[PDB]
């Protein structure tokens, strides 16, 4: 039923959580509403 | 992928390759939704007029990883499936509408660096991120432009790749397709004018299409890899089904078995 990542989810142990921003990330976000 | 780059590690942890047992051949790619389940497009398992029909004892999963081909030693698990799970009302035959498929892992598998969920929209992000450019992002191994005849550069890449595509409004998709386009789809990619390319190509189907939550810093996935009549095509556009739409199947499914 659980047994579902729905909890710590969408959470990469690799960036998110070590607190980094992939190379291109800014680009999804700067297009919300034009405006980052 | 058309059009796009390399991924980078850790980058994509909910990423799964649908991986077929014999002979070894890449089928689709998926996505890690729980420990326990894995979502990918219906036409990768179930296609007529293709002599595609596979059950749970074809296919095998591959979590984890990066390199299309190289054994990813103790970074990748391979897993295997219970059942699964198609719309009971997909419709292959006219438009692929509801192209969705609920996959269900005979041992939940372990998550890592490497191996994450990625999480289920809900309503209130559906609604502000799914918009007319807004850009998502879609993930896979597979084709690197049209060998539908067999073509002009690189092939099938040696390493997941990456690309962000704006969504279209609904008119352009509409207008783009003799096909027709149902409420659980959307589309997205380039406009011929904006200058820039990329699409998903095949052997990305299946893949899922995320975007970034702005609230709670969360991947979302949205759409996940349908169809497309071609790859990389000056004004047309690529088709992802609505997961959002579909959710509360979802929901049914797995709240079926378990704990
Ligand atoms: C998956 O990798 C791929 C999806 C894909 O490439 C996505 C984008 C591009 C965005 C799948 C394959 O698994 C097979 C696939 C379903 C198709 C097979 C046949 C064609 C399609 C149904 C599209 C319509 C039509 O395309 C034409 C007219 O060129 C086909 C019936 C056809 O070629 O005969 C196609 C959709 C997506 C597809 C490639």
């Amino acid at each position: 039923t659980f047994g579902s990542g729905e909890a710590d989810c969408g959470l990469r142990p690799l960036f998110e959580k070590k607190s980094l921003e992939d190379k291109t990330e800014r680009e999804l976000l700067e297009s919300y509403i034009d405006g980052r | 992928i058309v059009e796009g780059s390399d991924a980078e590690i850790g980058m994509s942890p909910w990423q799964v390759m649908l991986f077929r047992k014999s002979p070894q051949e890449l089928l689709c790619g998926a996505s890690l939704i729980s420990d326990r389940w894995v979502l990918t497009a219906a036409h990768c398992l179930l296609y007529p007029p293709w002599d595609k029909n596979f059950t749970e004892n074809d296919l095998l999963v591959r979590i984890g990883k990066h390199s299309r081909t190289r054994y990813e030693r103790n970074i990748e698990k391979i897993s295997m499936l219970e059942k699964i799970y198609i719309h009971p009302r997909y419709n292959w035959r006219e438009n692929l509408d509801r192209d969705i498929a609920l996959m269900k892992l005979k041992k939940p598998v372990a998550f890592s660096d490497y191996i994450h969920p990625v999480c289920l929209p809900d309503r209130e992000t559906a609604a502000s991120l799914l918009q007319a450019g807004y850009k998502g992002r879609v993930t896979g191994w597979g084709n690197l432009k049209e060998t539908w005849t067999a073509n002009v550069g690189k092939g099938q890449p040696s390493v997941l790749q990456v690309v962000n595509l704006p969504i279209v409004e609904r008119p352009v998709c509409k207008d783009s397709t003799r096909i027709r386009i149902t409420d659980n789809m959307f589309c997205a990619g380039y406009k011929p004018d904006e200058g820039k390319r990329g699409d998903a190509c095949e052997g990305d189907s299946g893949g899922p299409f995320v975007m970034k939550s702005p609230f709670n810093n969360r991947w979302y996935q949205m759409g996940i890899v349908s169809w497309g009549e071609g790859c990389d095509r000056d004004g047309k556009y690529g088709f992802y089904t609505h997961v959002f739409r579909l959710k509360k199947w979802i929901q049914k499914v797995i709240d079926q078995f378990g704990e």
